[PDB]
């Protein structure tokens, strides 16, 4: 070890090879008539499978003792059992079927965004398609990134929250459809506003916070390539943990504020 | 729009995701918060012992 | 002027986070502070932090949208 | 300009969200301070938090007003 | 340019809610920690509060009117 | 130009009012503290809380001032 | 006017980066201030600040995307 | 360009009191709250207030000269 | 894009062995603390049922 | 009116640099008082306070990639 | 043209005194609390808040002069 | 040649000396009147001083007095009635043959002539009597006497030299904001608009009258010491 | 600029003000300093 | 515009100086409050007082390049 | 333009104040708090003291080169 | 000018309106002091 910092691997064609920054919002995959099936889309198929298959590998023959697969499922199951019990102690068990898998769901889509090739692979600096006469549509786009799966998360909160909020405290909601008297009048309708907002706010979240990510990463490989963007790496892997599960913890966490 | 939003897109991300809740709700969910409520209650079983 | 409404959208964007991402913070942060004062109110703290939170998030929400509405 | 109306509703929301939003971050952090160190006050206190927030709220709201009507 | 008037009307919304904003929030949660460690005292401390705001507000007031006027 | 003076009653009068609000804010803040820890000098520390705010608000007022010899 | 847009995406990220810079700041502070008073509770408030910190950084990262939706 | 004494003169009185506002603030609430902790004190606080305040409201009226020397 | 490919391949793979190198064993430990404790609890209950 | 890049890149490194600098001064200042208070509980301070300073600087990093990109 | 010579003295009087005045009011009030907390040390706090009054009141004047250069 | 401020410094030198001749004229023990009122005024200002500073407080008393005497009644005199309304002529009253409407009364205090007076007289004091008993250390630079010490030496003196002039700049401003503010505000409303700036006025006035003479000897404090 | 003159004369003028306030008060402060 | 570079270059130096001229006060400042409440914990609270110190003017210093970059 | 030099120094000068402004006074207050709460902490804190307010002067030095720099 | 005179007549008003209060405390205090004097 000692001091042998030397950097000269950063020194390996700092901006020539990769291309300048090539970044966009969502594209379309197609490969079907009627759907027009894109590249987060394979992702969001990709990534359910592989929760699917690791589920059914964590409960393969479940035994008393864990082990392995089933050891961690366990250990992530029961700390996020504890982590809503935390908040609310009434409606773990009702919301936690679609709160976890929100949390499953993005974690392992945000983790897919940094695999090798989420740019670089492609279909139809100059890569290799602009080669050609058909431009580069990237593959293996995180789905995080797609703002028609932050916002389908985020109305299936809203959806979610709204139904629990009804079935509980009565349907009369008075905190903020309409009051009577006191300032409270004047609170209901900047609650109802907030109410509206939160959905939005979300999917807006989830959404940015990985797509400015990804573009981050794709940006600080066209400059420096190598051993570089390995700060960021990092900070973007926790970064797409922590996205994964403030999104659970603020779904619960409306549903227990909508219940009280 | 330009930033790419469409019905059909978002509708279809919404089927995917509540096929997923419901699967690993049959699949993940069920089976393990059974187990782990079989080892509260057997360690509620050994304390009443 | 030749794209005048960019920095519409940049201003509604930038100007509206610089206030509540202060507010943010010093609500949480009270609220940190106060729950480690006191460890057993907490699930009846919360439920103001969280409307506190709502209210900010509110006010730069409509900096969002009003950005987006002219980038529209 | 031509597009100056745009950039006078930016300013409008943004500026008039920099200020309210650290308002409502310290009035909810006091709040939340005060039921920390004396719970049997809350039902008194907060209610002095909300006739307080809402007038905060009270400067957003007017330039969101003006976001409407240069909007509009 | 053929904007400014929106663009001032608009500024002074905005930059007269930042000083007023934070200040209000600043009394609240004064008079609220006050509030928490004397609820005895807490008449003598509404009306000062209420002053403070006043004045706070008084200002804010001062902005809307110069913006009524240049919106007028 | 044409519509700079209105910028310039806007700026002034919004700039003028950003500092003042956030003084009158500690000031009034301070004081109430002050009086529910100890309210024996309460007219002893309200005395040193008015001759405070006037302090801040003047400067406030000096703005105003500008404005109204702006737009005039 | 010809790179005004460069002015914008300069703004959209500088501004809003501000304030959730301070507040996550405060939210570090607040919260290792509290688990330093209250060790036993640090296990369990910390997921409350990490909840507020990107709560903050949500409003910066909304000044990076229309930053990216300015340049590209 | 014309008219750019008058936004000058309006920048000029409004910038120089955003934050000797907040100094005035700072010093009356310290001041205020010191005399709370030993009220025998206060002649040898206020003393240090007052030429506190000076020396921070001589700063503001570094700007009101200046603006009257834009002005006229 | 055989430019980027390299850059991320390489990058991510660094990223891998800092992490296995740094975040496995602490993680390990704790699945095997988990463990041991889960088998002495059972191993617990089964001795009081014995 | 070339060179407006530059004082785009300047934008974006100041108004990105002035918020994170502050920030982890703070986060600094919070982390230093608790482990003053007692320095048993220190590892587990000084890592939430690097995480907090890796936030922090990491927005700040946001800014000057941002900026570089107007540059190169 | 024709005026960027006094929007140059504005700026300069208005932000070179709004560091500065901040900067001397938590000066005072620190020195001020430590009065109140001890006054015995009054001469060996009196100095050092001289000292501090004197750097930020040294900043603040060099922008003062700056804006007189300017001028004259 | 001479200017509408000064007659009014004239109006009210002419009131202190009326004052002080009425509480001269007779002296006696237990005050009771204007020189009851007087006295106390005096005596408060005593402990004031005395506060900062116990070895000058009987010696600077009357500069301090003269200044403060002169200035309060200088900038309550410009809220009497009649204060920016006669006319000297070198709608308004003047409007024919018009001459701008000069105002006869207009506030000592509203000019950079005589403000600027008081701040070279305090300069001068400071610099006399902080060199009457300290020598060359009292204006020391302190060359590099403490690490260079010479830097802080530097830039406090100009700090010195700006103190009368940011005095003199703030007592003016002051007086001739609220006096702006005033005229504004009749021009608004002509009554039951300025109730809450009439009495902001003369209190601004007096603590500022007071505040002068109170920086003026923590000035000569610090200066000694 | 300032006219100088109007200025030595407001000068004069306080310093004559200073005069006339130490001669009258002068038998004030010593009857306030005998009576306490 | 002749003359860009060089507001780019003030900006670029001025805006990115605020930030780390306000957080390395705040280090310092708790760093010497923690030295006085423990003066056994010296070289505890001053090697992270010097790396926040050192982390702060990272940006100061990265500011401070590109300026002169604009410059030079 | 023709006079956006003199905006540049004005600007250098400006913004190279408000960070130092506040620092140097979050330093002496911080700095003399702890003397008043332990005068025998005094003189190791005094010469911490003098290493922050070096430390922020130079970042605004830095700033004052520049305006010797624009300005001559 | 009526202007003026309004302004005038306000101001007396005002000034009235709050010497009254100012008077009756330092009239009070006046009192006080003479009578603790002797």
């Amino acid at each position: 070890v000692g001091a042998l910092i030397i950097s000269i691997a950063s020194r390996f064609f700092l901006y020539t090879g990769p291309p300048h920054v090539e970044v966009a919002a969502e594209v379309i995959f197609d490969g079907i008539p009627g759907f027009p099936i894109t590249n987060s889309f394979v992702v969001a198929i990709i990534i359910d499978i592989f929760v699917i298959a690791l589920a059914v590998a964590a409960t393969r023959n479940l035994q008393m003792v864990p082990r392995g697969l089933q050891n961690v499922m366990e250990f992530i199951l029961e700390s996020l059992y504890n982590l809503f019990r935390n908040i609310n102690a009434k409606y773990v068990a009702t919301a936690f079927p679609l709160v976890a898998t929100i949390f499953l769901f993005v974690l392992f889509g945000n983790w897919f965004g940094l695999l090798p090739g989420v740019g670089s692979i492609g279909v139809c600096i100059h890569d290799t398609c602009a080669a050609q006469g058909k431009k580069l549509v990237p593959l293996f786009r995180a789905p995080a990134a797609d703002l028609n799966f932050t916002f389908a998360i985020a109305v299936i909160s809203f959806v979610f929250i709204e139904y629990w909020g009804f079935r509980a405290l009565g349907p009369g909601y008075l905190k903020k459809f309409f009051n009577t008297n006191g300032i409270m009048s004047f609170v209901g309708i900047i609650e109802f506003i907030s109410e509206l907002v939160k959905p939005f706010a979300l999917a807006f979240r989830l959404f940015g916070n990985i797509f400015a990510g990804e573009v981050l990463l794709v940006v600080m490989a066209f400059l420096v390539p190598l051993l570089l963007p390995l700060p960021f790496y990092g900070f973007e892997v926790f970064v797409g943990f922590i996205q994964a599960l403030i999104f659970a913890l603020l779904t619960y966490a409306f549903l227990n504020i909508a219940v009280t | 729009e330009a930033l790419g939003i469409n019905p059909t897109l978002f509708i279809a991300q919404l089927i995917n995701f509540l096929l997923l809740i419901f699967i690993l709700r049959a699949l993940l969910y069920r089976p393990v918060m059974n187990l782990l409520n079989e080892r509260t209650r057997r360690i509620e079983e050994s304390v009443r012992d | 002027m030749e794209g005048l409404n960019l920095v519409a959208t940049a201003l509604a964007v930038g100007l509206g986070a610089i206030g509540p991402g202060v507010g943010i913070g010093i609500i949480v942060s009270g609220a940190v502070q106060a729950i480690g004062r006191n460890p057993e109110i907490e699930n009846r703290v919360v439920t103001y932090m969280f409307i506190g939170i709502a209210f900010t998030e509110a006010l730069a929400i409509f900096g969002l949208v009003i950005a987006f509405l002219i980038g529209f």
